[PDB]
Parts: C-alpha cells; structure tokens; sequence
C-alpha cells in the first residue's frame, strides 16, 4: 500500500516535472548555454564577414 | 466511474415457489452450462464488465433441478468442467478463445 | 544541452525525493531506480508516461502467515497455475503492461 | 534573511522566485535560492498528496 501511494504521487508529479523547467537556475543555465552558442556564433560571422 | 462496472447483473427472477425451477438442458455445452461472457465495443475497445455475463442452465437451475443427458456430458466434453463446478463450487461463464 | 541540462536537472530533483523512498523500500532499488530513469527520459526527450503501465501489481496478500497460504486449485491449467496476462484492445491490437 | 544579509533583495512571484541585483547573485546564495524554491514546490506537491 505504502509503495502503491508513493508511485501513484512520483506519477502525478509529471506536473511538477513541467514547471521545473521554469526554475531560475535552470533558465539561467539555458541562457549561459545560449550566449556561449550565440558567441561562437557571433565570432564565426565576424570572420566569415 | 463508468455505471456499467458497478451494477448487479440480473440472473433470474424468483419462480415463485411451486412448481421448482426445473431446467432440461439436452445441449449439454459449457456456454449453455455454466453460461456466457460478452463483450460490448465502444470505439473499438474491447470492454467487459458483470453486465454482461449471460446466466447458463446452471444459474436458473439455483433452488431446482438441473435436468442433464448424460449423452451430452460424455460427447461434448464437459464432464470434468461439471464435477468441477459440482465439487469445488466453480461455475465460470465460458469466453471465445480469441 | 538544453536536453542534457533538463535530464540533469530532473534527475538531481528525483534523487532527494527518492532517498526516503529508497530507505522506506530496500528491495525496490531496482523499480525505484527505472522509475527515475523513466522520469529523467521523459524530461530529456518527452512521451508522456503510462500510469498503469509503471504501477506496482499487487498478486498476493499476506493477512497474519497463520494458517500459511493453502492454495488448493483443482483445475490446473497453465493460466490458473502460472498466472494470467490479459491484454487490451485498441480497434484490434493487443497491448498489455 | 539570508539574502539581505548577501546584501541582495529576495523577490518572490509564487512559484517563480529570483533575485535583484547588480550583477550575478553570489554562488552560495543562489544554490540556497534553488534549494528554498525545491522545497516550496515540495510543500506543494505534499500539500496536494
């Protein structure tokens, strides 16, 4: 019974799961991730321009 | 809640006393025994519940007299399903193999 | 690294609620374990979970062990000995979990 | 209190939380940030079992 009501509520935390994904410090990794992305981005334009 | 799952199947009705519930049943098979399990398909889903659980001669023979050919239970191989449900109280309506 | 960075993430969560269930359950290291890396999986690339196919299935109860479990079962046949595995239906495919 | 005595303002949105100030918050700070942020939506998802 006891696993049965801890499954059920690691189930329902799919919700959970979904706003996780609009934490601070995971949007702020993602945006570290994007300017690291748009610099060698950035610095391959530079060049090529 | 689906309302389907969740309701008392009609069986029988009482026969009111005299004369007894007296059921002869010559075809001797187990869906004419022990009865029948449907199947009712919405959208494609086959779906089962007590509903659908057709009573056989065993069930309306319940306070009466179950009428057999041995004949019957000997060709058709149901014998050893009927001691079954004699001696160890087992009656399952029967189901299409698939 | 989006994907990587949220797989990160959700495993880091599931661990800290996963101690006490850990320690609540010795035994099930293994379920527990597949259930967040289910859960991580779903993080990482997104299919939505099946409840009743990541559900524990109850078989047998135990009330007090005395008089032990007798299981008399006169029709041995291999459903009724082994156990059975019943399927769905899906406008004719046969799933199960 | 522990971001005022950082010397930074906590700033609370319900679920979203962050914090305001010049430049990027202290490392101690923020992991304290997130793990306060864990624990409410904790509470909620206890609340909800």
């Amino acid at each position: 019974i006891h696993l049965a009501e801890a499954v059920e509520g690691l189930l329902l935390e799919v919700n959970r799961l979904d706003e996780l994904f609009r934490q601070g410090s995971f949007l702020r990794e993602k945006t570290q991730l994007e300017a690291r992305f748009k610099e060698a981005r950035e610095q391959q334009l530079e060049a090529l321009r | 809640l689906d309302p389907a799952q969740w309701r008392p199947n009609l069986l029988t009705s009482s026969s009111s006393g005299t004369p007894p519930p007296i059921v002869y049943e010559p075809y001797a098979t187990a869906p004419r025994l022990f009865g029948r399990l449907d199947y009712l398909v919405d959208r494609g889903v086959w779906s089962t519940n007590v509903s659908l659980i057709r009573p056989g001669a065993v069930h309306r023979a319940q306070g009466g007299y179950l009428i057999l050919d041995a004949l019957s239970l000997k060709r058709e191989g149901t014998w050893e399903a009927f001691k079954r449900a004699l001696r160890n109280g087992q009656v399952e309506p029967v189901t299409e193999p698939q | 690294a989006l994907r990587r960075l949220r797989r990160d993430w959700a495993l880091h969560y599931l661990n800290n609620r996963f101690e006490p269930l850990f320690q609540r359950f010795p035994q099930a290291r293994a379920y527990l374990e597949a259930l967040r890396a289910r859960l991580a999986r779903y993080a990482e690339t997104g299919e939505p979970l099946d409840p009743a196919q990541w559900r524990p299935n109850l078989l047998t109860s135990s009330s007090s062990g005395t008089p032990p479990p007798i299981v008399y079962e006169p029709y041995a046949t291999a459903p009724r000995l082994f156990g059975r595995l019943d399927y769905l239906v899906d406008r004719g495919v046969w799933s199960t979990n | 209190r522990e971001a005022q005595e950082a010397g930074f303002a906590l700033s609370t949105n319900g679920e979203r939380l962050e914090l305001t100030g010049p430049g990027p918050v202290p490392a101690e700070l923020s992991a304290r940030l997130e793990e306060v942020t864990l624990g409410s939506l904790a509470a909620s998802a206890e609340l909800e079992v």
